[PDB]
């Protein structure tokens, strides 16, 4: 909605998304995905492959460990490429996603905890950074995703 | 809980870290390859060291997970790939010795030099100097010098290194629960498919033997035609019935017969297809060539090249001060980054090479959706088979006429088709017995069927009986002639080139059948055909997620490797070769040699070890010196190295012949050597404490 | 009218047309040397070809004028110089063959390589690779490998070329009415002076023999001291009585013993004179060095350097991308143009070299007033003698203390003087027997006193008896050891280095006597001496207008070459060496060799030609192989090249010894070879149809 | 005496002079030779034979070229001219006579381009000066003006 939400210089990760309490959206034509499913706006810098993970009724790493969409329609899904802001030649590892949970989330449950989970015989961090290189394919370039709800 | 969930979690973490580490290593390698300098090599070194350490650590972790419990095929395949290669069981000194041996063999191969007989300051390397001689020269003696200087100044250095390398690699492969290093190389083409008949490692050996027995008649007729053709340019060196000398085959190893095309061309007045003039006309550049290749791949229904591909790839040689390697390569960097690095000149060869590398890139983009372990070809031959089949479909004269590159006034008669098919067969059919025989020799060496004292004997035995190629100079166990090839000295498998041709022509026949081609198979173009492209994309999408037999049965309808499409491709050429080989002899005998007519049989009648061989060679050289001094008044310094021993039974008999010093091609006539033995019979007979009845000298 | 007037007219025309095109050839050569390019080579070659054609044409014209009918000395000297060298009488094919032989010898010397026994891909050239080993290494076996690889892979190539070169040059010199090529080289130092005793060409040979006999005791004591010091390093390799091995002398040929200074330095705790730190301090540059040299030359009364000298000469390495040859040279371009081309660094060696080349330039400007034929040194040694005597006078510690480059706190004791004198003697005294012996060998080879079948025998005989240097490996007539030197392979006279050393110290003693020096001769400085500079300028002003004997009698008061000043220069060092060599043995015997103790004498009792020698060497190698196989259980491939024959009487007797394959330093002990002969005696005596009594094998 | 004589752009050769029918000369200090012992003759003789202009010696220029009587009533001027009459590649536009059959009297001139005999072949008696910029003072062009009263 507001310009401050969409034009934020610093934008939060997939797991720790921060919420805030229309003709330009239609005619901007920079939005790669335009499917519309108080004003709260969420914060996703998910990969281009994982843009389709922000949709009801599916599975995946984001869909079953990160932010989850319930089985009803509430808001609008917007997404655009961001290879110029948060993608570098040496990589931009400033965004994290949650690779594993003990149980699948509730339709809007969120946790920003930093626990180590068991892999093999060692304990490793459940938060892994995103490799956002500028010279990467469309499925691996950073996509700036905002969903909304009222 | 259950271990397959733990395996899934471990595989997810491994993919998440590996897609990052390998992308960084690929970026460093690209930065070095497009910009050669210092402070760029060590970046690749540290990136590759980090990736290798991570890979071996995760392989040691993956060895914990059992495979017989897991029922899901994808995770089982990924774990099999992870567990098949890891940290070797070799000790630190053994691993260091193996690395030193490999580096020494590579350095000897790359930096070895051969000096001319006269002018010892003129020494030629392999790549700019000796390759030009073996590819272009029509002189028997210069080719013989270049062929014999190699494998003697270089292969003799590689013989003990290869002897230790075989033992070390056999120990390393036995530590991986394999019989030998050949079985470890044949761990590819190994499937665990359903219903019971999984492809085993011995099935590959059985199949390549069957394929060679099926291609033997066409290769025999091509061999007879080539022998009859170069009997004209080497009139007094080629036997009409015997094998071909190894140094008259277009290169030093006889791998490809392509350079023999000007010698063996039928209908030489007919010009070959070459559209290089039409591309230096019409303003064709590198970008035009790659856009035409992209248009060809769009026409079958494959996706476009990515926007990053046109930006980041090195489609032409850089004009600034950035040294590069000028080898055409298609790069799958990872994370959707696909680039082509080649120095494109405006030539038809670069046009076909651009199509080949775009085929590689299309394969990469097709299997990029798979997990990282499965992002490869179905086996090691599939990738190059796909590249070569796209290059095959592109290079038709119909395609060039459709593009407007070839003039429409050109007429395709039966003479030009025969020339094209023969030029294809010198590269495709002529390389198959050599590849099969070399891989067979390496498999029997690693297995232990060939003992260390019979390496050269067995090698030059199957060279005569399989390839139909005879050595011009006898080679004892001090030589290492396989190690004179790049892939043997640099530890590379060779059967992928054998299977590439079979899979390539199988794919060509299948795609031409789908694209409703009705004429001969060699005049088929799959352009603007969406069904052939759809089935090709279905084949390319499954990288390693299933068995290669299942993918092959999906695309061509057969679960096994079949050479029938290859014989159907060369059928008009086979008929023409059978017509031409009517007054000639088809086949070869393994008895004739260039030195066989002038050799003298020596029968040992009675401890005749290698020192007695040396004393015999020295006595023969002294007799030759005395004969040439006392008969022709010539001072020729014959040595023990100028006496060549062949057909050596261990204590029964052998054959010997004498060559001149400084001219290995100049074999002394048998009458001269017989007179030399007769004149100096007393010293030769007395030096071994025997009479003339013991040493027959027939 | 009189032939004097026509000769004067011809000489005027010749010098007028010779100064031109001499300046042009000099300018083209300067443009090439200061700016190396393929474009600059062609202008040099054109100018040189024009000058050579003009010179030979004018020499053919000058042959018409007879020398017997002219009484003016200057015209007679110019006409004699013109007539002595001209168009050779050799045929066109003979001249072409001689030019090809000279070019082949130069190319073999410049491009010859020696490869190590292990790692055959590591081959070293002489100039960057083998020279470093011969100058720096203290390893006996590495030095032996470098010394033996040279003269075997290079000298053996040069042996037939030198054999033909000697015949061709002898014919060419006989066409110039000389006895041989040695007489043609000795056409310098030939005067027609008044009153009767003109210097002849045989007088030079008599004088150099007398000078060598006079310098024999000092060289003997220096040789004894160097042998005693190189008995500490290289133990069990140096005989305390016999000669010195040829490969332990500081370079490849033993020409200079300068690199032996760290091993033979007395009082090693005393630092040598080196003001390089004091010139990287105080802001010294190349211009400062050359201005100091000009100040030194002005201080004795010699004129200033010309304005064109500072303007045009390359006094430092060019910053821009211009390739130069980094060799210090003084150029007399002609028409009053004098330049110095050298890449000056801030070092004491470059300081002394700047003084040397500026002495060359001062000689050039001194004789520039003479006609063009007479603008040279009095003989071929005078120019370098003048340069080296200026370098001698400028290198004293008193001069450096006066200049300020040396701190006044430095004290000159007797220990530092001995170190300086020994460092001088290793370059000055150590090079005189080598130079004398090499010129004697070349003179006897050209004269014909040494037959072609005794070249190496005679060469190593006078190396043993004159230089006191023994070969470490026997060399037969297949070797050419003199041709391994630069001046022999590139057709350069060598006696100028011998005469330069005599004239150097003669001039030094004369100028120090004039400059009222009262101390020892080695601490003498001729700076601020107008009388010494006046007499030096009187000597340098006459280039070739008079006899060199007259000029020498003018400057030093003696008409003959005298080595007494040289012995007076080294008198404190001679006394110290006599005091050091009391417990040592002074002198050498010509019987000991490194291989002499392990050689086996073989006596022939009865057609034993070279083929029988080859058969004997092969039988010995077979016996060594059998002995090492059956005794030590070792397989070592001994060959006929590993058996060395020395002291070969033609049919009476010889000595042989065996070296290990791939280690010419590893001589097999005599007991092992004797056991090898005893074990395999039957085959050895049977191979030549004799018993064990005839071949004694003592 | 006049500025046109001294500042003329082209001076002809020594064998072919150009005669024409003082505080500046004293204080100019550009003249290397200013020795005296209105017709002004012009030469481009070389540096080492500037002293040849003076009366009472022999040589090449002294006899075969311009020759001075035993008694003289004029001045001799000469200055270095490497900037004008010398070039990097050589300036060969000035010639000197090398030989005559008889010795010259004081003050006469000949322009005849005759040849003469040396050795066995005939060649011209006129030889061109090789004037290079990178040459010494003895081999540099010197413009010489001699006055006669
Ligand atoms: C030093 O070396 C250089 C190398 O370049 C020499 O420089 C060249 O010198 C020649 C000298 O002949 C000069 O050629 C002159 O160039 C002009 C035309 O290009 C003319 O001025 C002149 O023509 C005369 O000579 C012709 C040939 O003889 C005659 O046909 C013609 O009539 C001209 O008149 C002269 O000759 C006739 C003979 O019949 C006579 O009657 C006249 O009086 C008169 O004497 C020349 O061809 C080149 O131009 C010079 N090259 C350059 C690049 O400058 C130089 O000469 C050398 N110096 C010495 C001393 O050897
Ligand atoms: C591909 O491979 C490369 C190899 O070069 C990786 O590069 C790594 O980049 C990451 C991200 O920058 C670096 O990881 C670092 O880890 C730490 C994470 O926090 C630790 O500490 C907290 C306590 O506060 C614990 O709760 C938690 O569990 C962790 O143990 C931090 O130290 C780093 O964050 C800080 O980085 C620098 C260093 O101070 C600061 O400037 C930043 O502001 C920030 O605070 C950081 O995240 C890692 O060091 C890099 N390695 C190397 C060798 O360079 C890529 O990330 C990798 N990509 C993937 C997807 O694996
Ligand atoms: C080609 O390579 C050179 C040297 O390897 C690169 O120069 C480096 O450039 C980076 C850019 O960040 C600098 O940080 C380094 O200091 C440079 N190194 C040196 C030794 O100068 C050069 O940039 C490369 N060229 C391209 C086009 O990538
Ligand atoms: C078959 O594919 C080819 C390209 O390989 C197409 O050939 C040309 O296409 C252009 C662009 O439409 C036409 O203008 C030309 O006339 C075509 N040349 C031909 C047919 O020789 C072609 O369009 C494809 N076939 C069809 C039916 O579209
Ligand atoms: C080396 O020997 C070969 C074989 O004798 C020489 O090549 C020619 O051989 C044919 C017969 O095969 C003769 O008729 C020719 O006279 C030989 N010489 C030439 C020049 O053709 C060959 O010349 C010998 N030498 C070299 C240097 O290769
Ligand atoms: C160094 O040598 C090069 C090549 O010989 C010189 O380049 C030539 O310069 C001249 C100047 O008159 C030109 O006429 C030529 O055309 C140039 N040739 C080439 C091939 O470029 C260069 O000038 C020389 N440098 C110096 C400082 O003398
Ligand atoms: C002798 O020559 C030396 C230089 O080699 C002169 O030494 C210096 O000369 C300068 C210039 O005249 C004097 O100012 C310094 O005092 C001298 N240095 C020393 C340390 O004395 C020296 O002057 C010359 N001798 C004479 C008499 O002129
Ligand atoms: C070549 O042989 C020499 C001489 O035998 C070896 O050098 C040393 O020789 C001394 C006696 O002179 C022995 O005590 C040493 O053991 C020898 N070896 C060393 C390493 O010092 C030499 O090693 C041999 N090999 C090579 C490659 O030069
Ligand atoms: C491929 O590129 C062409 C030309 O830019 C474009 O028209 C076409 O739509 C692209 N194809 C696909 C599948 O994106
Ligand atoms: C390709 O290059 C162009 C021109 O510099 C640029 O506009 C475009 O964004 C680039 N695309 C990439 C780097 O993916
Ligand atoms: C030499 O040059 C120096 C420095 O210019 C000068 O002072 C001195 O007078 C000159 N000497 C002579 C003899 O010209
Ligand atoms: C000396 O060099 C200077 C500076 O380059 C230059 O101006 C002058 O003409 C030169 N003088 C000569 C060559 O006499």
């Amino acid at each position: 909605p507001f310009s401050e939400v969409f034009n934020a210089t610093t934008f939060a990760s997939v797991y720790a998304w921060n919420r805030k309490r229309y003709s330009v959206l239609y005619n901007s034509t920079s939005f790669s995905t335009f499917q519309c499913y108080n004003v709260y706006a969420d914060s996703f810098v998910v990969r281009g492959d994982e843009v389709r993970q922000i949709a009801p009724g599916q599975t995946g790493v984001i869909a079953d460990y990160n932010y989850k969409l319930p089985d009803d329609f509430t808001g609008c899904v917007l997404a655009w490429n961001s290879r110029n802001q948060d993608a570098s030649t040496s990589g931009n590892f400033n965004y994290y996603y949650r690779i594993w949970r003990s149980e699948k989330l509730r339709p809007f449950e969120r946790d920003i905890a930093h626990y180590d989970y068991q892999v093999g015989t060692q304990f490793k961090s459940s938060l892994k950074n995103y490799g956002f290189y500028s010279s990467a394919g469309d499925s691996h370039q950073p996509y700036r995703v905002v969903v909304l709800s009222f | 809980s259950t271990t397959e969930d733990e395996a899934k979690k471990f595989l997810n973490d491994f993919n998440s870290e590996a897609e990052n580490l390998t992308y960084q290593s690929s970026l460093a390698s690209w930065d070095y390859n497009t910009n050669i300098s210092d402070e760029n090599v060590q970046k690749m070194d540290e990136a590759g060291a980090k990736w290798s350490a991570f890979y071996e650590e995760q392989s040691k972790i993956a060895k914990n997970y059992p495979l017989e419990e897991i029922q899901t095929d994808i995770v089982k395949r990924q774990l099999q790939i992870l567990q098949q290669s890891g940290s070797p069981v070799l000790s630190e000194d053994k691993s260091k010795r193996l690395n030193s041996i490999l580096n020494a063999m590579s350095t000897i191969y790359s930096t070895g030099k051969v000096c001319k007989p006269n002018n010892p300051q003129e020494c030629l390397l392999l790549e700019p100097g000796l390759d030009n001689i073996m590819g272009t020269s029509k002189d028997y003696h210069e080719r013989l010098w270049a062929w014999e200087g190699w494998r003697a100044e270089v292969g003799k250095q590689l013989r003990p290194l290869y002897e230790e390398y075989v033992v070390l690699k056999n120990e390393m492969a036995r530590g991986y629960h394999y019989e030998d290093y050949g079985d470890y190389w044949r761990r590819d083409y190994e499937t665990e498919e359903s219903s019971g008949p999984g492809y085993s490692r011995d099935q590959l050996m059985k199949d390549v033997d069957r394929i060679f027995t099926e291609i033997k008649p066409l290769y025999e007729h091509l061999h007879a035609y080539v022998r009859a053709k170069l009997m004209d340019t080497y009139p007094l060196h080629i036997s009409p019935t015997g094998c071909l000398p190894a140094h008259l085959l277009g290169d030093m190893w006889g791998r490809f017969w392509t350079n023999l095309y000007p010698l063996t061309v039928p209908f030489g007045q007919k010009p070959n297809i070459d559209v290089t003039d039409e591309m230096v006309k019409q303003g064709w550049d590198a970008n035009r060539i790659f856009k035409e290749a992209e248009k060809f791949f769009v026409s079958v229904g494959l996706p476009n090249m990515t926007e990053g591909f046109w930006n980041n790839s090195m489609l032409t040689e850089p004009g600034d001060g950035r040294k590069v390697v000028c080898h055409p390569t298609a790069w799958d960097l990872g994370k959707g980054d696909f680039r082509i690095k080649m120095c494109t000149k405006v030539t038809m060869e670069d046009f076909l090479t651009a199509h080949h590398e775009m085929g590689h890139i299309q394969y990469d983009m097709a299997y990029a959706s798979q997990p990282y372990l499965l992002r490869n070809g179905a086996n090691e031959g599939f990738h190059e088979a796909v590249g070569e089949v796209m290059s095959l479909s592109v290079a038709t004269p119909k395609h060039l006429k459709t593009m407007g590159l070839l003039s429409p006034d050109f007429r395709e008669d039966d003479e030009t088709e025969i020339n094209f098919l023969l030029k294809q067969a010198l590269n495709i059919v002529g390389t198959l017995p050599f590849t099969y025989m070399l891989e067979k020799w390496r498999w029997m060496v690693f297995k232990g069927e060939i003992p260390k004292e019979e390496w050269m004997k067995k090698w030059w035995e199957m060279r005569r009986e399989i390839v139909g190629v005879v050595e011009p100079v006898p080679h004892d166990e001090t030589y290492c002639d396989p190690a004179s090839l790049f892939h043997v000295a640099n530890d590379y498998s060779f059967i992928r080139y054998y299977t590439r041709t079979i899979f390539e022509f199988q794919f060509h026949e299948a795609l031409c059948r789908i694209a409703q081609h009705n004429g001969p198979l060699h005049k088929c173009d799959i352009s603007n055909s969406t069904d052939a492209g759809k089935k090709l994309h279905q084949m390319l999408s499954v990288g390693k997620s299933q068995a290669w037999t299942k993918t092959l049965e999906d695309i061509v309808g057969s679960r096994n490797m079949d050479v029938g499409p290859l014989l159907r491709y060369f059928e008009p050429l086979y008929t023409w070769l059978q017509e031409q080989n009517r007054k000639s002899y088809v086949g070869w005998n393994t008895d004739w040699s260039p030195y066989s007519d002038q050799s003298i049989k020596v029968r040992i009648s009675l401890e005749w070890n290698d020192n007695e061989m040396y004393l015999f060679r020295s006595s023969v050289a002294y007799a030759m010196r005395e004969y040439f001094l006392k008969t022709k008044n010539q001072t020729i310094l014959f040595g023990d190295e100028n006496v060549w021993v062949s057909n050596l039974k261990p204590r029964i008999s052998f054959n010997f012949h004498v060559t001149s010093p400084e001219n290995v091609s100049d074999i002394i006539p048998r009458s001269e050597v017989e007179g030399a033995i007769r004149m100096s019979r007393s010293r030769i007979n007395d030096a071994f404490r025997l009479d003339d009845n013991s040493l027959e000298f027939l």
